[PDB]
């Protein structure tokens, strides 16, 4: 019998590899301080790794990789690309960032501002987000830790609609550093048309609240691949695979490998596994770009079941074996 | 040469202590003459915690032999090992305790104990460097519970820094048709609450049992029970004789073993569990030990475990094995079943490993728990002496030693209160 | 990867290779300790040989 | 030249100061006779091993050391053993009954009562010396003696020798070998009352140790005897330099100068490689490469904790053997673009290197195989304040149910103590995360 603990009670993901786990009936789950066990399932801060692989006849085994929060975090990731030679100050994925504190890269941002202006200067302030294509104005956003990143004029539109969207991709890293994409992505769409001069955040969150189109073209304002992949070869007579996937499997692989020798725990006391959620944008041009990577993320309802289940075949019955839906990116 | 003074009182007290000598001088090599004859310098290496040495090098039990009455201490001296005991340290009465806790503790047992402490006295002084006491009695009679407790504390004012160690053989209607016992009993415990340091909980309840259930002995004899309680006794006694690393002296398993003063109280274990002459041909293997040593069917106290949590263990395992494999195999029992151990006092559980086996026996492993589920065994004595108490009945046979109901009634509640400490700890979270 | 300070000697050699520039108590106080501690155990020792001749 | 002084305290002390003066025997040439052939100076030197080493008029060399027990037992296999004509009788101090685990009882109780006859047989030591640099302290933190009566010695030298430099080789507890349940509050009190006391204080986890010679040496279920003779090889790196002609780490206030730029954060992790078995048949010698690329591996370190997660204040790189600067260089330049390696922003990125040409020696019959070079590294890193999170986690888990803390107070400690021990140790832990994060 493997056992596991609990630490994390706001992850719906984890909920559900957990009922998983104990429906196997080869698991059993422990009171959340007990440490005689085989699998964490850890709190999303402060999650004590210094206490985990100490444990005498217990190989253990944690849902997170430490340092993989400088994939995660805004201004970690800005920081991340611009000073790995692996990434590089060119690297034409990822839209232009600097990194701004309130009240420092502020001197570097406007050095280039200036040079946008003269002689298309949108740029977008992230943290409550704001647009501007006054510099003036968002630096005085950001006084009352920020990144300041090129703002993407020319988004791929979806029609009927002429509105924009966002991709997600859920990637699963195992404890040998197997990179796996989930065959399933989903869209996240504006259900507005996209106005140029809720309708430029494709948020789930912000478009249930202040969009009143929520829902016609798709459930909850979600496409997913099969779709999305019809709608291209029928408006752009291409596929999702070849436009858009090649970049989004080039991009996650280069993010992953950079900080692999940071956070590889392949000859570590204890291990790590970890899933991520990775946002992209792709603009007129089929050129998909980088926007963020999520350290903590949800699933689409319709996918936790696979998504779950795979993580339990993939990420923990490979290290636990009882009594593919990924696509491996090879290195 | 950190020496233990031995005392048996009373006839299951001198019983079960003339039983151990035996066992543990055979393990030793001393013959019923107190001459070695072993093959083994391992047997000699702590040979004076039990033996002070005599001239003809003679090795002569550190021991104290207390009775009321002479029947069983005659009976005694005219056994295989009668000679081995030093002459002088016979003390007893003529009286008896006629199964009187206050005889024993009050009036009878007060004549006595001055003579007996002289003795204590006498080997105390002869010590290199004191570390305690060991006593052996039952909680049910006169003399070995009310003398017995009367001795201990007595022994706690003359040696107040020194360890107090006690095997107490609890009473059970299975065995004894006494009415009187759980009075006797309960009056006891609350002595060795307040006076040990360590008390093995040895229950003639759980002693019958596995005579009768596992052992298939339809006539249960003190003969088999006593077989149960030496071997016992020999494992926990173990890494006090013999060289070896973990509660080598009987403060440091004090210190290992007892997170509160009042909790004290341990479940002993043993494996393999075997009768008198059953002479079996198969060693157990590592995880056949480690199964069966945790098993309530092997435990000397007639409580479940699973009805408690562990405080502390120490596990000791006998004979040539792989430690190794021990080492794995007690890792499982906790990985395994670790809700059963409390998890605010972390690594709870200690493992030593002696070459020597006992006789007989290829493997054996001897368990001690400070488990939460000895209050079981508690309230069984209080249950029954409740039933009485309530009526007052049969208390005429102590107030005519002097005894005041009052002295029952704090007794009672003292006992209460150890039941609900150990309940507190069964509940406790971190 | 700058080598400085390089001494050497028949038994051996070291030096320094940088790879990148920057960017009480009395002995009186102790015995009143020992003697304070020792003190607590003696109270506690007297207060138990009052219990036991009470 | 001057001198050092070794203290050994409680059975790690003495049975890994055992380990360490055989080597050290073997490492100069001195005979358990405590003759030293090559030595052509008669009753006195002024040589770098007489740092370590006291001469008679008949020539025998004599350890500048004092072993301390409470109990007898283990002392008294120093005095029947192989080095018995080594050391004279006033050397070996032993009491009558030990501290039983209790930090208490080491401490106060039966502390007080040998103190000042440790010192008085320290200061006869001290009496030899023309420049007595300081001490050299070996103890375990779960012992009683180990915790309670090195934390007593230690405020002692401090006021009877307040210039001399104190380093510290401690002993970390490890479920896997440990006796009692209580080291975890043993190990917060004395590093509580020890830690201004301390220059420099090198840890070693049993943990570590434990696996290292399980998995490196084969060995099944290692005993003392195989983890001290690992200790001792590392220990000898880390003091060839005091005892050899050379021009790193040459006296003892060189390691805090080096090691140590903040005074409480003083405790250096060691990284020893390569461990190989003696029982192996065919064995590949390793590169300078191969080697020093092992000393950022966890695997290889006396206590496991990742210093990719922390940042570097120093580090220093011993070598042992056939080993020339030109190729340590080459290493370190590839290692670098490979590895996580974060010096913090007020230090230089940087080594400090020594090589002693003789390759490390190895006891006979022993674990380990002799190899043509070795190195240990020593780095002053921030990870290896994991080790204090997780001893502190497991005090908090028992204090909060007061669990075994009568047996401290029935010894005439006070319970404010555990509380005071535990807080410094908390704002132990903050300095860290300060320095690393
Ligand atoms: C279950 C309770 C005890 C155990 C048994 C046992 C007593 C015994 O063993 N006794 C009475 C001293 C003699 C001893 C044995 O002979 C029978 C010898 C061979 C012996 O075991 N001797 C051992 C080796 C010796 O060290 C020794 C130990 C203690 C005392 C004396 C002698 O006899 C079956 N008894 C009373 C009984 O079985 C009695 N039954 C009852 O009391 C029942 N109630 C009526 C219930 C409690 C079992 C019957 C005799 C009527
Ligand atoms: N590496 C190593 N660790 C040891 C050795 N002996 C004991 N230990 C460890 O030290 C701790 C126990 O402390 P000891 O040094 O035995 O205790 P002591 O200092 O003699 O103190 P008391 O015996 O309590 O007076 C445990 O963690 C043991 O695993 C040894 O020879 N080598
Ligand atoms: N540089 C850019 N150009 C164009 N649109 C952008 C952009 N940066 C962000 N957006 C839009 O803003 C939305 C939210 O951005 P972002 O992902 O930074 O917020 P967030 O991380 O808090 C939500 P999540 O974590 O689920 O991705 C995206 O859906 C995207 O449409
Ligand atoms: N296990 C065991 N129990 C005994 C033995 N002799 C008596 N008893 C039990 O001890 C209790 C009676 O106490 P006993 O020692 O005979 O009285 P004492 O002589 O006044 O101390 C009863 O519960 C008996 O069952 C024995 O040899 N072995
Ligand atoms: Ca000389
Ligand atoms: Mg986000
Ligand atoms: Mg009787
Ligand atoms: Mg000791």
């Amino acid at each position: 019998m493997y056992t596991f603990v609990v630490r994390d009670e706001n992850s719906s993901v984890y909920a559900e590899v957990s009922r998983l786990l104990l429906a196997t009936g080869q698991w059993k789950r422990l009171r959340k301080d007990n440490p005689r066990f085989n699998l964490m399932l850890g709190e999303r801060n402060r999650l004590p790794f210094g206490r985990l692989g100490h444990e005498p006849g217990l190989v253990q085994l944690v849902n997170y990789y430490r340092g993989a929060d400088k994939l995660c975090r805004k201004a970690s990731l800005v920081k991340l690309i611009k000073t790995s030679p692996e990434l590089s100050e060119s690297c034409t994925w990822f839209p232009e960032s600097y990194v701004i504190y309130p009240t420092d890269e502020r001197e570097v941002f406007l050095a280039a501002y200036n040079r946008r202006r003269e002689g298309g200067n949108v740029w977008i302030a992230k943290s409550g987000i704001l647009i501007s294509s006054e510099a003036s104005e968002l630096l005085d956003f950001i006084d009352e830790v920020h990144v300041i990143q090129k703002y993407l004029e020319k988004p791929l539109l979806l029609e009927p609609g002429h509105r924009k969207f966002d991709i997600r991709s859920w990637v699963l890293v195992d404890h040998l550093y197997n990179i796996y994409l989930y065959r399933e992505g989903v869209l996240r769409t504006s259900s507005e048309p996209y106005n140029s001069a809720t309708c430029h955040l494709t948020n789930h969150c912000i478009q249930k609240e202040y969009s009143k189109n929520y829902g016609r073209y798709e459930e909850g304002n979600e496409m997913f691949f099969e779709e999305f992949n019809q709608y291209l070869m029928d408006a752009l007579n291409t596929t999702l695979e070849n436009s858009i996937l090649l970049q989004i499997k080039h991009i996650i692989r280069s993010c992953l490998m950079c900080i692999e020798p940071a956070i590889s725990t392949k000859h570590l006391h204890y291990q790590s596994f970890q899933l991520f959620g990775f946002d992209f944008m792709v603009d007129e041009e089929l050129k998909v770009w980088l926007i963020e990577v999520n350290g903590a993320p949800a699933c689409a309802q319709k996918l936790y079941a696979e998504l779950c289940q795979g993580i339990v075949d993939v990420a923990i019955s490979s290290v636990f074996p009882l009594a593919s839906i990924f696509i491996k990116l090879h290195h | 040469m950190r020496e233990i003074v031995h005392i048996q009182a009373g006839q299951c007290g001198n019983q079960i202590g003339a039983k151990f000598w035996e066992v543990i001088s055979d393990e030793h090599g001393i013959d019923p003459t107190g001459s070695y004859h072993g093959d083994s310098d391992l047997q000699l290496e702590r040979i004076n915690v039990y033996y002070n040495e005599a001239t003809g090098n003679k090795y002569v039990p550190r021991a104290i032999l207390v009775d009321l009455e002479p029947g069983t201490m005659d009976s005694v001296r005219s056994g295989p090992f009668g000679q081995i005991f030093r002459p002088d340290n016979f003390v007893f009465g003529q009286s008896g305790a006629g199964n009187n806790w206050a005889k024993g503790h009050y009036t009878e047992g007060a004549e006595l104990v001055d003579s007996v402490l002289d003795v204590v006295r006498k080997e105390s002084e002869s010590c290199d460097c004191l570390q305690g006491f060991q006593l052996t009695h039952s909680l049910g009679g006169g003399t070995g519970s009310g003398m017995g407790t009367l001795l201990i504390s007595k022994i706690r004012e003359e040696y107040p820094d020194r360890i107090m160690n006690t095997f107490s053989v609890m009473p059970s209607p299975k065995v004894s048709d006494t009415v009187v016992e759980p009075y006797n009993a309960t009056l006891s415990v609350h002595q060795l609450v307040e006076n040990t340091d360590e008390t093995y909980c040895i229950d003639n309840e759980a002693l019958y049992d596995i005579c009768f259930r596992t052992l298939k002995l339809t006539t249960p004899t003190y003969g088999d029970l006593n077989h149960l309680v030496s071997a016992t006794m020999s494992g926990v006694t173990t890494c006090l004789r013999f060289p070896g690393q973990l509660n080598a002296d009987l403060r440091k398993l004090a210190v290992n073993m007892v997170p509160f003063p009042r909790l004290h109280f341990f479940m002993p274990g043993f494996a393999p569990l075997t009768s008198r002459g059953s002479q079996q041909y198969r060693a157990l293997t590592v995880p056949e030990l480690t199964q069966q040593m945790f098993d309530s069917k092997n435990m000397m106290a007639a409580c479940d475990p699973r009805h408690g949590r562990y405080l502390t263990v120490a596990a000791i395992f006998r004979g040539r094995m792989s430690m190794k494999e021990v080492d794995e195999q007690m890792l499982n029992v906790q990985n395994k079943n670790s809700s059963y151990f409390v998890e605010w006092i972390p690594n709870n559980v200690k493992t030593a490993v002696c070459d020597i086996p006992p006789r007989g026996l290829k493997m054996s492993a001897t368990f001690i728990g400070n488990s939460t589920a000895i209050q079981e065994l508690f309230k069984r004595i209080s249950e029954q002496f409740t039933a009485m108490f309530r009526r007052k009945a049969f208390l005429h046979w102590y107030t005519g030693e002097g005894m005041d109901e009052m002295e029952f009634t704090e007794a009672e509640s003292n006992m209460n209160d150890l039941v609900s400490e150990y309940q507190q700890y069964q509940d406790a979270t971190a | 990867m700058e080598v400085i300070e390089l001494n050497k000697c028949t038994s051996g050699q070291s030096f320094e290779v940088i790879l990148k520039p920057p960017s009480d108590p009395s002995l009186e106080e102790i015995q009143k300790k020992l003697e304070a501690a020792e003190e607590r155990r003696k109270y506690q020792e007297a207060e138990l040989l009052k219990h036991l001749a009470e | 030249m001057r001198e050092c002084i070794s203290i050994h305290v409680g059975q790690a002390g003495v049975q890994i100061g055992n380990a360490c003066w055989e080597l050290y025997c073997l490492e100069h040439g001195i005979q358990p006779d405590g003759q030293m052939p090559s030595d052509k100076t008669i009753g006195g030197g002024d040589d770098s091993f007489n740092t370590f080493f006291s001469e008679t008029g008949a020539g025998k060399h004599v350890p500048r050391a004092v072993f301390v027990d409470l109990e007898p037992t283990v002392i008294d296999e120093v005095r029947t053993g192989t080095y018995r004509q080594l050391f004279h009788p006033e050397q070996l101090i032993t009491g009558k009954e030990d501290a039983a685990n209790n930090y208490a009882r080491g401490h106060y109780t039966i502390g007080k009562e040998i103190i000042d006859l440790v010192l008085d047989r320290i200061r006869k030591l001290a009496d030899q010396c023309t420049g007595l640099q300081g001490f050299l302290v070996f103890h375990s933190f779960g012992g009683g003696t180990g915790s309670g009566f090195t934390s007593l010695l230690m405020e002692r030298l401090s006021v009877d020798y307040g210039k001399k430099s104190k380093l510290e080789f401690s002993i970390y507890p490890a479920p896997q070998v440990s006796t009692a349940v209580v080291e975890p509050y043993n190990s917060i009190l004395t590093t509580h009352t020890t830690l201004e006391h301390s220059d420099c204080a090198f840890m070693v986890d049993n943990e570590a140790i434990y696996d290292i010679c399980r998995r490196n040496l084969d060995i099944e279920r290692p005993t003392y005897t195989n983890l001290n003779r690992l200790i001792s090889q590392i220990v000898s790196s880390i003091t060839a330099s005091l005892r050899f002609d050379g021009a790193l780490n040459v006296d003892l206030t060189e390691f805090q100068t080096n090691l140590v730029p903040y005074p409480r954060i003083h405790f250096p992790l060691a990284t020893y490689a390569p461990v190989i078995s003696a029982e192996k048949a065919y064995h590949e010698q390793l590169s300078v490469a191969e080697i020093t690329n092992a000393c950022f591996e966890p695997a290889n370190q006396m206590v496991k904790c990742d210093p990719r997660h922390g940042k570097y204040m120093a580090c220093c790189l011993l070598y042992r053997g056939d080993v020339v600067p030109k190729d340590v260089n080459a290493a370190i330049a590839t290692i670098k673009t490979k590895r996580s390696i974060q010096f913090v922003d007020w230090c230089p990125t940087g080594f400090k290197v020594g090589i002693n040409y003789q390759p490390p020696t190895v006891v006979p019959g022993g674990d380990l195989a002799k190899v043509q070079r070795a190195v240990c590294m020593l780095s002053n890193t921030t990870a290896i304040a994991e080790a204090w999170a997780r001893l502190d986690h497991k005090f908090d888990l028992m204090y909060a149910k007061r669990a075994f803390v009568h047996w401290y107070v029935g010894e005439g400690m006070e319970e404010g103590e555990f509380s005071e021990a535990r807080e410094d140790m908390a704002a132990l832990e903050k300095d860290y995360e300060e320095v690393g994060v």
